[PDB]
């Protein structure tokens, strides 16, 4: 459920 | 008819104030990242040069260090005003290191710590509690608080 | 007359008698400009060779060796007075360079056959000083700013006008040295004050008492001591230092003069030490080599013997001041605020000194070797073009942003940033087959999610099934106007928006500007540690992910037991000892290739 | 007053509207001089650091220059490996110097420059041709072409004859 962070 | 120019005019102003704001913000917004790319350049250089300003501590300090204490006396002269004059020189040289920013890492004796130190070996010792750096075989150096060289220390083990 | 449309750059120049500085207002604050070597403050000297040259600053200091008698210096003693005046019949005498007496009767200038008036030597340095801030600026400095003495007369005021105005520089106005230092000190925008400006360190000791009525600086009355400065106090040191030395081991360092200069050197750093720190050390190996042979100095230097070396030199800044202050027609208690100008002002016995003499503990919250040019800076950003306008701009209090997947915090709009700003970014799904975004927007300082705040929450539901990553979602915070949050959620692809409009955007305004930020900077290389190891941990997880995946979709004929790194990586991670799992991140193996 | 005030404020919005011209020249040339900026805080930015450690280098060279070099012997171990453990150090001190574009001034005979060089006196020097360094005091540096430290020269000066 956490938002993820493009790499 | 002339009652069209004041909404005209009253929109026109408010979309105008709007957009003007915007832009005097947007130029404070890239004055601040400009300011921190420039840090961030300054930051890189002073790191780069001190990493390579290391080793010249390093050697000045086992020149110094080599030399035993006992036949630094009075009928070598010139053994001694040398010894005298490179102690100097290293003490000057760690104090330039420390008025920016860079400090030594000489953890005799303290906890193991793996972002500062490094074990290069693993050997129990007597009176000496275990995970504690015994021995420190090279120092290290520290950029404002982070670790530019990490420390060759002794760690102790368990017998 | 309307507005005047100046529309342009408006540089605030400090024309020093010894060293001149410049500054600009960049946004809100003003701005010190280094010059083309990399210094902040210029000397106020001018030099003319034997075919024409005009070396202005440093490069006119190095060579007014072999040009004693073209090399200008301190004219600024000269502007505004006529030859035939009692301080210029002092200083001709002792100046190298000529003065003459020009067809008005004025002491001017003489270079290889040419006529200088003291107004433009001053025109040269601020033509230098001009370059100096188009260099950073990158288009031209057209208007100006310059500060003259409080003791100047309408005359000298002019001819500084005249001295701007031949270097290419419409200037506003000419303002006075303690009216910019007041302004840089922040005292404009205050109730009806009587302050006190102390101006030590520079070629010259001035005391100025200024009245702020109205919300307009009048100088009451103004004093100070001409042949009292910053040198006079390194001077003493260095005399003290040879003296010590000679004492000690028996060479007079004033014969040597490499010498001579290093220990000039090590009296400067040594008495900017003493201002933070009791005691300091002045090291000086290969000092002067002898017949016996080389002699290093080693010194121990502690604050009382400073402030007893130096203590007539303060103490000959009591008389002007307590005559300032019955000039003034004040006492102790009249005086509401004391301005600390000058760089020898730092050492803690002169503010002391200023404190027993005024009953007010001096202002040091500004830098007192730069202040009269920030000042003058300022009165131009306010005199010209809109600067106000930004200065009630008002930025955000803390940082904010929203989650991560493992616990970073992401920070989408910083600290110090102007509210009506608009920025977006583009955030993945957090793993395979995941349909729900949960959006946590909290506020801090520090790289954690929950050890900052947490302002808000909402939810985006609604998204088609995808591998990890593959989803795009646009978070997007739109802060608009003076205040509010507009934090939106899009999901790029299709529909199903969401958004929330929280409120207390900085409506706690306090010192926690001052307090959350100065704990955040403290816990920080901790911080940045537990940081990486939260994101090396997610990369390993992701990493194995991705590698069970793979391993599960094939499996005939692979004797993978060699492919069992994976072991070895999750007893890495039950680890809480290790710097970062990147090193052995090294687990992606594909042998079996699909 | 409704037309009188309609004109006003449409003054004020070709005003405001001439003040986003100005914000958008203005970030503009702050975008150039922010990547003039930071390729000048590239270069330089460790000015203070080598001005700092100018020092030391000039205190290990002059260390070189005074053992007198007849007592480096075999017989004298400890002096022997001293000097050389000074040697070394002032050789990587210099090659750190260099690697970073710190460089020195040692203008023997060069022509006397007021920008890198810092004369010390005027002394008349026969079959010197006038105007050029006669000796150097001390080596200058400089990093990028910013001349960090003068080189404190002695220029020599036509004769009196």
């Amino acid at each position: 459920v956490l938002l993820l962070d493009v790499t | 008819t002339l009652l069209e120019e004041k909404v005209k005019l009253e929109e026109q102003l408010k979309e105008t104030v709007e957009k003007y704001k915007r832009a005097l913000a947007d130029t404070e917004n890239l004055r601040q990242r400009s300011q921190k790319l420039v840090e961030e350049a300054k930051l890189y250089g002073i790191q780069a040069f001190c990493k390579d300003l290391l080793e010249v501590a390093d050697v000045l300090e086992k020149a110094t260090q080599c030399v035993p204490k006992e036949e630094i006396k009075d009928d070598n002269p010139h053994l001694k005003n040398l010894y005298e004059g490179l102690v100097m020189t290293e003490v000057q040289i760690q104090k330039v290191f420390t008025k920016h920013g860079l400090l030594k890492l000489n953890p005799v004796g303290a906890k193991f710590d793996p972002y500062e130190h490094e074990a290069l070996f693993h050997t129990p010792v007597e009176g000496k509690e275990p995970g504690t750096v015994a021995l420190v075989s090279k120092v290290g150096y520290k950029l404002h608080g982070r670790t530019l060289r990490p420390a060759l220390v002794g760690v102790v083990k368990e017998a | 007359m309307a507005s005047e449309a100046i529309k342009g750059a408006v540089v605030g120049i400090d024309l020093g008698t010894t060293n001149s500085c410049v500054a600009v207002m960049e946004g809100k604050q003003a701005k010190v400009l280094e010059n083309a070597e990399g210094a902040r403050t210029t000397p106020s000297v001018v030099a003319f060779t034997a075919d024409g040259e005009r070396l202005v600053g440093m490069p006119a200091k190095r060579q007014a060796v072999t040009n004693p008698n073209n090399t200008f210096y301190a004219t600024k003693r000269l502007i505004g007075w006529r030859y035939d005046d009692p301080e210029v019949q002092k200083d001709i005498k002792n100046v190298p360079f000529k003065i003459v007496r020009a067809s008005n009767g004025d002491a001017w200038v003489e270079a290889h056959g040419k006529l200088y008036s003291p107004s433009q030597i001053g025109a040269f340095v601020l033509m230098k000083m001009k370059e100096t801030a188009e260099n950073y600026l990158g288009h031209t400095a057209k208007n100006a700013v310059i500060t003259v003495p409080a003791y100047f007369n309408d005359s000298q005021r002019q001819a500084t006008k005249d001295a701007g105005q031949i270097s290419g520089l419409n200037v506003l106005r000419v303002i006075n040295e303690p009216t910019a230092a007041a302004l840089a000190y922040g005292l404009d925008k205050s109730e009806d004050k009587v302050i006190a400006v102390y101006d030590l360190g520079g070629g010259t000791f001035d005391i100025s008492i200024l009245e702020i009525q109205k919300g307009v600086f009048e100088v009451k009355s103004t004093n100070g001591d001409t042949f009292l400065g910053g040198e006079d106090f390194d001077q003493a040191l260095l005399r003290h230092i040879v003296k010590e030395f000679k004492r000690e081991t028996g060479v007079d360092l004033t014969k040597d003069n490499m010498a001579l200069q290093r220990v000039r050197e090590a009296a400067e750093k040594a008495k900017c030490e003493l201002s933070s720190s009791v005691q300091t050390d002045i090291n000086l190996p290969y000092l002067t080599m002898d017949s016996s042979g080389p002699k290093h100095l080693n010194m121990k230097l502690t604050r009382a013997q400073f402030e007893g070396i130096v203590t007539d030199l303060i103490r000959r800044t009591i008389a002007p001041c307590q005559k300032a202050m019955q000039d003034a027609e004040v006492s102790k208690s009249d005086i509401g605020e004391v301005i600390l100008v000058g760089g020898m002002t730092r050492m803690p016995k002169v503010q002391q000194t200023v404190q027993d003499l005024f009953g007010r503990a001096p202002s040091k919250a500004v830098n007192p070797d730069e202040a009269v040019a920030i000042g003058a800076a300022i009165q131009g950003g306010v005199l010209a073009g809109d600067v106000t306008d930004v200065l009630l701009l008002d930025v955000t209090p803390l940082s904010l942003g929203i989650e991560t997947l493992g616990g970073v915090f992401t920070k989408l709009i910083n600290r110090n940033t102007t509210i009506p700003t608009k920025k977006s970014q583009v955030f993945s799904t957090a793993a395979d087959g995941q349909t729900q975004v949960e959006i946590k927007v909290c506020q801090g300082e520090r790289e954690m999610a929950g050890d900052n705040k947490l302002l808000g929450q909402f939810t985006l539901i609604g998204i088609p099934p995808a591998p990890r990553g593959v989803p795009q979602i646009e978070v997007t915070f739109d802060i608009d106007a003076n205040g509010i949050v507009h934090v939106s959620a899009k999901d790029k692809g299709t529909g199903r928006e969401q958004q929330i409009v929280i409120q207390s955007s900085g409506g706690l305004s306090k010192d926690d500007i001052e307090n959350m930020v100065k704990n955040a900077e403290k816990y920080a290389e901790e911080d940045r540690r537990k940081k990486e190891r939260v994101e090396a941990v997610n990369m390993a997880e992701g990493i194995i992910h991705d590698t069970e995946t793979k391993m599960e979709e094939f499996k005939d004929q692979l004797p993978a037991d060699e492919c069992n790194k994976l072991k070895e990586e999750i007893s890495k991670m039950r680890e809480l000892l290790a710097r970062k799992d990147s090193e052995t991140g090294e687990n992606i193996r594909q042998a079996a290739s699909s």
